[PDB]
């Protein structure tokens, strides 16, 4: 049959970037023509493969990673990039073989009062490995003395909310990202 | 903040049909789901999407949804149907799953059962630790209302008494337990201690003695 | 580019001050306010445009969202007179504002003008420096015009101003007319004309070369 | 074949944190939405939060918004609920349930409802101190004879009582716990056994108090 | 307590190189967002560089390719490597702890960096003799032709502080600084009390005491 690409892209809601979701896609015929012939995508870069020339290629597994970040932070979803998203949330390998798809979702993920469903990781001791996922909520110890799970000075919660408002600029508006991986 | 309102209590005789309403603003525009919860158990879905039943649910349970009032209709009420019932919808405006206040369904016409009292003296291990506790256990009675009174020899005792509130058993009957904390010198001074259990005017009394 | 206004601001002790910080586009609520006194490090006041940092007195109030943000001091205090900066948060640039200097507002005071001829020790070196002093005045706007034989001199004089005095909130100015020995000896009358708000007319201090 | 194991609950001081976990087994986890619903003792059901098949956070209760953070890991068939700045009104039995239907389902379905439900893990928000219970044998005094165990002075809830490592279930009745004026709970469980069976089969009650790491197996036998 | 102590500021020729330190106490450098922020003489604040707790570094466009930020975990010290220095890099350099969002709550006292090709020279101290002053007298000292900043001026070895106005230095067209320090004294103490200004220029090891007397 056909691959469930419509479930991931046209999903009702997307995950936070720190808790980025992964759906394994296999045992199906992928019709990539639905994707690269769509004028609704704002960002569409492929690394190591040509977009139009994928219907004649086969792969053992295809992974779809979805989340939501700021518009300014979309540039970090690329090999060899640095920043809070690439370092502490979603890291792509330097030898990444896949495509990155993103589109503006201010009409869906932004709330007037302030959304609470989309978060990002702010503090972490070290950069993530490629395709690593860290959903831990341990109190980040920034000072010399320990925190024993209590907030305060030099004891900050490692996650921070975006608070997408519709009046924000396009750089601060939410963008739904879907990363396709091949092997 | 969408809010659901269910009647707090509903009483139905055995063999009749029960109606449990679930009010809300344009609730007919939303899919309504009903859940049963027995005492001490986890909730179980019985009705979903206004009027659908999962596998294993008897055809006696039915649901309707129209306008501003969804209704759970259960026909041929058995004594086992006595439990709690919550309705739930999806509030797309506030992005929040909302439950109702709950409706305690009580089946009338259940025979009045006498309480079974069991009284244990202080164990020899507890007495060696300079403590003494009398355990009075009340089970298999109906309705769930009982007055407990302790007695030293023939005089009452009010200090050091702790008593549970009646809790419904699995057989729709009720149970409770009272505790009398004493010192090892008070337990051995009096000739006996009694646990009096009053229920519907009737009083069942059990007595224990030292050694 | 962070456009902050005004550059300078005069207020009194106990007033309500409003400082404006405008961004070229919407930055939501990502803005911080700093307070820096002369010779000291900046001090964080409010983060996230409306969260007073712990310890800062309740006078400092931060508000604003979108493209216009304001720092409001409910009751100004003697220790509040400093320079205030706004910074864009959660940006790759970490852009700062130009700064708003809050100064004290007192009664107008005219400067005590003094003029100093170049010493005999300096004339032995081949250079003559004439010094004009404007002592303890307010406000800071003052004009010092050098006159040599009634000829207005421009292009050979520099001046410097002190900060507001910690006691009387006055400024002082020093102007130096730098000539050489021969150019200094070709003329006779050396004067600096001072115009200030506290003066009913431009006052002039003068001396004649060679005369005591 | 479809169960939802929950852990992480226990006693927590007011203001601290606590992370709950819900393990799924016997069904494709990355296909259904998962929810947390809590229930204070004697009170009704209150929906806490949920998360879709693609780990999308889907709202919060107004009293928990900003303090609770829910997430899921489809690789481990598990669901998590981080709870910060806990208050006494958070003391409740937290359930974990799956939802059939659409919106947050893997496809465009309707609304199947909360299908299977876990047994729940109890979270107690109090500044009091944990205390292990004291177990005493309730010796039978001489048809049928009644014997049991007294689980005296413990905190917090709950305690589990079995008999003969669960091999004895018939005639057993475990009573609810009191809440003594000292602030400690006391519980008792009774078994009914025939009078002519005391010398044959031994009876041992198995009391387990996880919040204090207390597991006691007491040998009940006739006295004197 | 919590403090950041930076050092290494010095006078350097354009094109040269310099390394600034920032020892920390009460805050772990490796676990925080650490930034360098400079402030040119009389100008506003300018963010220079930042190093994330994970190791990532970011620089401003004015210093990109010339500045390098780094840290030593064992010494709990932040560094700022500077090469190919320019005149516009002259500023007071602070190290600050960023709370992640951009806000810096902990600051140092700052170290001063001056980039200029000019050579070091001690100042000449000329007297500003008092004449007729009105109701009170006014004399001073002219500290002229020195480089670089700064110079310290005291009167009567510190015994005279009331009425002292030491003015900021001006950069003359010759590239040498020059300031003046004046003080107002009563006209009756002119012929009784001795007034001597004490100028110190550490870059040239110059210490000059100039006796200012009324001109006859
Ligand atoms: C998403 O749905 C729209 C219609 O609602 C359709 O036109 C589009 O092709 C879909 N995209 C994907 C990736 O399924
Ligand atoms: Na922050």
């Amino acid at each position: 049959n056909l691959c469930p690409f419509g479930e991931v892209f046209n999903a009702t809601r997307f995950a936070s970037v720190y808790a980025w979701n992964r759906k394994r896609i296999s045992n199906c015929v992928a019709d990539y023509s639905v994707l690269y012939n769509s004028a609704s995508f704002s960002t569409f870069k492929c690394y190591g493969v040509s977009p139009t020339k994928l219907n004649d290629l086969c792969f053992t597994n295809v992974y779809a990673d979805s989340f939501v970040i700021r518009g300014d932070e979309v540039r970090q979803i690329a090999p060899g990039q640095t920043g809070k998203i690439a370092d502490y949330n979603y890291k792509l390998p330097d030898d990444f073989t896949g495509c990155v798809i993103a589109w503006n979702s201010n009409n869906l993920d932004s709330k007037v009062g302030g959304n609470y469903n989309y978060l990002y990781r702010l503090f972490r001791k070290s950069n993530l490995k490629p395709f690593e996922r860290d959903i831990s909520t341990e109190i980040y110890q920034a000072g010399s003395t320990p925190c024993n799970g209590v907030e305060g000075f030099n004891c900050y919660f490692p996650l921070q909310s975006y608070g997408f408002q519709p009046t924000n600029g396009v750089g601060y508006q939410p963008y739904r990202v879907v990363v396709l991986s091949f092997e | 903040s969408y809010e659901l309102t269910q009647p707090p209590s509903v009483s139905v005789a055995p063999g009749q049909t029960a109606r449990i309403t679930c009010g809300g603003n344009t609730i007919g525009s939303k899919s309504v789901h009903w859940y049963q919860q027995r005492p001490g158990q986890a909730p179980v879905l019985v009705v979903y999407d206004d009027s659908d039943r999962p596998s294993g649910i008897p055809e006696r349970f039915s649901g309707s949804n129209s306008g501003n009032t969804a209704t759970l209709t259960i026909s041929r009420v058995e004594a086992g149907d006595e439990a709690d019932y919550y309705c739930q919808v999806w509030d797309s405006s506030s992005d929040r799953v909302v439950f109702g206040g709950g409706t305690k369904l009580t089946v009338l016409g259940q025979p009045k059962a006498a309480p079974t009292v069991t009284l244990f003296p202080p164990s020899s291990e507890e007495l060696q630790a300079n403590k003494a506790t009398l355990v009075c256990l009340i089970s298999d009675f109906y309705p769930g209302a009982v007055t407990v009174a302790w007695k030293a020899d023939s005089s009452p005792v009010k200090a050091g008494v702790e008593t549970t509130t009646p809790s419904k058993q699995s057989n729709n009957k009720y149970a409770a337990s009272s505790y009398l904390s004493l010192t090892p010198e008070q337990w051995k001074s009096h000739r006996s201690y009694s646990c009096q259990v009053t229920h519907e005017g009737s009083t069942v009394e059990k007595t224990v003695a030292p050694t | 580019v962070m456009t902050q206004s005004p550059s300078f601001l005069s207020a009194s002790v106990g007033d309500r001050v409003t400082i404006t910080c405008r961004a070229s586009q919407g930055i939501s609520s990502y803005l911080a306010w700093y307070q820096q006194k002369p010779g000291k490090a900046p001090k964080l006041l409010i983060q996230a445009a409306s969260t007073l940092q712990s310890g800062v007195p309740s006078r400092f109030s931060g508000s604003g969202s979108g493209t216009e943000f304001t720092l409001t001091i409910s009751s100004l205090q003697p220790e509040d007179f400093a320079t205030y900066y706004c910074q864009q948060l959660n940006s790759y640039r970490y852009t700062f504002g130009q700064g708003t200097k809050v100064e004290i507002k007192r009664t107008v005071a005219a400067p005590s003008v003094f003029i100093f001829p170049p010493s005999d020790e300096q004339l032995k070196s081949g250079t003559a420096s004439v010094v004009c002093l404007l002592n303890n005045f307010y406000p800071r706007e003052a004009k010092v015009q050098w006159k040599v034989d009634n000829a207005l001199q421009s292009g050979n004089s520099q001046e410097s101003v002190t900060e507001q005095d910690s006691k009387d909130s006055t400024y002082s100015l020093s102007s130096t007319l730098t000539l050489s020995k021969a150019d200094y000896e070709k003329h006779k009358v050396y004067a600096c004309e001072v115009t200030h708000q506290g003066l009913s007319s431009p006052v002039t201090k003068s001396f004649n070369r060679g005369e005591c | 074949q479809v169960q939802l194991v929950e852990s992480g609950g226990g006693l927590v001081q007011p203001g601290r944190s606590l992370r709950l976990s819900c393990a799924a087994s016997g069904f494709t986890f990355d296909d259904y939405a998962m929810h947390w619903v809590r229930q204070p003792p004697g009170k009704g059901l209150e929906w806490v939060s949920g998360v879709s098949w693609n780990s999308g956070t889907i709202g919060y209760a107004d009293s928990v918004k900003g303090r609770f953070i829910i997430s899921r890991d489809n690789a481990k068939n598990s669901l998590y609920l981080q709870m910060n700045s806990l208050k006494a009104e958070d003391t409740a039995l937290y359930y974990c349930a799956r939802e059939v239907g659409g919106t947050f389902g893997v496809l465009i379905s309707r609304e199947g409802g909360l299908d299977y439900w876990g047994q729940g893990t109890l979270v107690t928000v109090s500044s009091a101190s944990t205390k292990g219970p004291s177990v005493f044998p309730l010796a039978p005094s001489s048809g049928t004879a009644a014997l049991g165990c007294l689980v005296k002075d413990y905190f917090p809830e709950p305690v589990t009582v079995s008999w003969n490592s669960g091999a004895l279930t018939s005639g057993v009745h475990t009573f609810p716990a009191v809440l003594q004026s000292s602030g400690l709970y006391s519980l008792s469980s009774v078994v009914t056994v025939p009078s002519s069976s005391l010398g044959t089969q031994t009876y041992i009650c198995n009391v387990n108090h996880k919040p204090s790491n207390t597991k006691v197996d007491k040998k009940v036998e006739p006295k004197s």
